[PDB]
């Protein structure tokens, strides 16, 4: 890994029990935040509405 | 003597397991877990767990030791 | 080899460079060794000398065996060259060495290697002398040599051991004497060290 | 003379049964027991048996050693037959991996001191589950070398070396205080043998019949999961033409598992029925 | 050898060579296996005479390694 | 040794070789022309 890989603010693992820094993971996004993202569009359409 | 490694695998995928909740696929066979104790980890994914059924915040066990998403 | 003597020491120079470990510092001494091996010069250990002092325990016996090998082959200043050139480790080590320079095809040096590792006090200069003995005796079969090295087999020390199975191999080469192989086979399943099995 | 990385400890079938029983035998505790064997020249600790040691209250160090005890049945197992020196100590570490405390560490320097070529072995039992046994010999380092430069252990064989040291022993001093020593297991043929009658399969168990009805409905399970996977099958298949796995591997699996027990099944049925008559 | 039988010091020394995995000092033993790859002209006074041989082919594919 | 199925000398020169140069080693070059039959030098064996 490069420090300018490790530029602040960034999800990263540490080795158990020596917290060595071995990793890049990607940008924390909290749980039940990142389930708030619609992964499956309803099938709604404009062609649905009137009026 | 690849029988005694399907053995090793569900002797590993053991019943005294932790459950915690699956928050990210890191890569394959590779994910960040963060168990019920209130700590968050980066273990690694067992083989055969349905990555399609591996859904984010997911309820998953984990081994006791190796915290791993088994 | 002499006169095409066509080596390369600054590779060396850039390995010992590296060396951090014992484990490298031996495996430079070795490969030197290998690369002067039949050219009898032995210009980067008589220039390193410190980092010859470094070498510690049993990397001095492998250092001295790696000048034999430097000398494989010069049979003429035997002895005395080994004298001059010079604890038990370095007196086992010579001993290697003397026998590796005086490969195979050995024979007057017999005698001598033969009375040194009767007279050897200390272990180490019983297996040194021992090898040294087989490399000389390889393939001679000669009855005293393979007495001699029983009997400095048939005792309870993996480093004496393990050199006298070698040597008694070396001698007993071919022959299939069986004899030999009744008291090898028979030491082997009765000893207590894994060095020596 | 300085010891060199081939040094290994052969721990006897008995010697490690009696401490894995020991360690869960009193788990959450520091068990503790000395460890009869006799070291052959400079590179084996022959450990031939182990030596459970009283719960002493205070935890593990010398304070638990217990001499009046451990002297009385040495003399005593040494009537038995049993003529051994006491090559180390084991300790068990439950749950905390496997590695030397401060404690432990003066324990070992005691042990050291009274002989210095001894070994302070660890097991841990929790971790030690099924199939795994994490196992480990440890003997101290020297400050004086230490400071010197010279490296702890010499190296003159391949051996020694070829494990890789946890990191929780790299933590907690695998090299600076201390150093790992090789486990060897000397499992004679005999031994083996009477482990083997452990698991051992009766002659009844090998000639029985398995129970019909339950043979009946074990099969049309596995026959109903393997229709079903026949159906995703078909579907994976063609859809992979057109476009141009799981449901294969299900279902070799499902019907190497029909064959083999039907078979089975049959062959000790006829066996039985034209042996008893 | 060069006329085809087994090298009995080659095998001998490539075998103990090859066993030190488990002692160091065995490692010389390949000293034996080495043959020097020497063609040597020799005439009725057994004292090796000032001759010149002569070979078909580039000095590039025989030569001895650049110095670096 | 591979550098032996091609190797010979100059326009067949006072010394024949007794068995082709294929075979290597050590050859007893046969000498026919008589000349001073300069030597080679005894070079001193430390390096
Ligand atoms: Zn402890």
């Amino acid at each position: 890994i490069d420090i300018n890989d490790v530029t602040p603010n960034c999800r990263v693992a540490l080795r158990n029990d020596s917290y060595t820094l071995h990793k890049i993971l990607p940008n924390k996004v909290d749980p039940l935040v990142s389930l708030m993202m619609v992964e499956k569009v309803p099938d709604s359409t404009y062609e649905m509405i009137g009026g | 003597e690849f029988l005694h490694a399907q053995e090793e695998v569900k002797r590993i995928q053991s019943i005294p397991l932790v459950i915690g909740q699956f928050l990210e696929a890191v890569d394959q066979n590779t994910a960040i877990v963060g168990s019920t104790t209130g700590s968050n980890y980066y273990v690694r994914i067992l083989s055969t767990i349905d990555r399609e059924l591996l859904k984010p915040n997911a309820s998953v066990a984990l081994h006791k030791h190796s915290n791993a998403l088994v | 080899l002499i006169r095409n003597n066509n080596t390369d020491l600054m590779i060396l120079k850039n390995t010992k460079d590296a060396v951090r470990n014992s484990v490298c510092h031996t495996a430079t001494v070795i490969a030197n060794s290998f690369m002067h091996c039949g050219t009898t010069s032995d210009q980067f250990l008589r220039d390193n000398l410190e980092w010859l002092a470094r070498a510690t325990n049993w990397a001095k016996f492998t250092a001295t065996a790696s000048l034999g090998v430097i000398h494989k082959g010069h049979e003429k200043e035997a002895l005395q060259l080994m004298a001059t050139y010079l604890s038990a480790y370095q007196e086992g080590g010579g001993l290697y060495a003397l026998g590796l320079i005086h490969a195979n095809h050995g024979g007057d040096i017999i005698d001598y290697l033969l009375n040194q590792l009767k007279n050897a006090s200390n272990d180490i200069v019983r297996h040194g002398g021992s090898l040294g003995l087989g490399l000389a005796a390889m393939g001679t079969a000669r009855q005293d040599v393979y007495d001699l090295l029983k009997t400095n087999l048939y005792q309870d020390d993996a480093v004496t051991g393990e050199a006298a199975g070698l040597a008694l191999g070396l001698v007993m080469l071919g022959s299939k004497n069986a004899q030999a192989i009744e008291d090898m086979v028979g030491y082997a399943q009765e000893t207590q060290h894994e060095k020596i099995l | 003379p300085a010891v060199d990385t081939a040094e290994q400890v052969y721990i006897s079938s008995l010697a490690l049964l009696k401490m894995l029983k020991h360690g869960r035998a009193g788990v959450p505790m520091e068990v503790m027991g000395l460890m009869l064997g006799e070291f052959v020249d400079d590179y084996t600790v022959r450990v031939i048996d182990v030596f459970a040691m009283p719960q002493s209250g205070t935890g593990v160090s010398v304070e638990a050693v217990d001499p009046v005890f451990q002297a009385k049945m040495l003399d005593m197992l040494k009537q038995t037959g049993r003529p051994e020196m006491v090559v180390g100590w084991y300790h068990s570490h439950p749950g905390f991996g496997c590695w030397l405390s401060g404690v432990d560490i003066n324990t070992q320097q005691s042990f050291e001191a009274l002989s210095e070529r001894a070994v302070a072995v660890v097991v841990d039992p929790i971790q030690s589950v099924k199939g795994k046994v994490v196992i480990d010999a440890f003997r101290l380092i020297n400050a004086n070398m230490m400071v010197l430069g010279h490296e702890p252990r010499q190296t003159t064989s391949n051996l020694g070396h070829l494990n890789k040291p946890s990191i929780q022993a790299l933590i907690h001093g695998l090299n600076r205080h201390y150093y790992s020593i090789t486990i060897n297991y000397r499992k004679n043929e005999l031994e083996q043998k009477m482990l083997l009658n452990l698991h051992k399969k009766s002659w009844m168990e090998g000639l029985t019949l398995q129970d019909y009805s339950e043979h009946c409905k074990h099969n049309e399970s596995v026959v109903k999961e393997m229709l079903e996977l026949a159906k995703n099958y078909n579907k994976a298949v063609e859809e992979e033409d057109k476009m141009t796995q799981d449901p294969k591997r299900h279902l070799e699996e499902h019907v190497d598992v029909l064959m083999t027990s039907n078979i089975v099944q049959c062959l000790a049925a006829m066996l039985d029925t034209v042996v008893f008559k | 050898s060069r006329t085809g039988h087994t090298h009995m010091p080659s095998v001998v020394g490539v075998l103990v060579f090859t066993q030190f995995w488990f002692w160091f000092p065995l490692s010389h033993f390949l000293s034996l296996a080495y043959t020097p790859t020497c063609v040597i002209g020799l005439n009725k006074d057994l004292k090796m005479p000032k001759v010149q041989y002569k070979s078909n082919c580039k000095p590039s594919t025989f030569a001895y390694p650049a110095p670096l | 040794p591979a550098q032996l199925k091609v190797l010979t000398m100059p326009e067949t020169c006072r010394y024949q070789p007794f068995k082709p140069l294929s075979i290597g080693g050590i050859i007893i070059l046969k000498d026919t022309s008589e000349d001073i039959e300069e030597l080679v030098e005894p070079v001193a064996a430390h390096g």
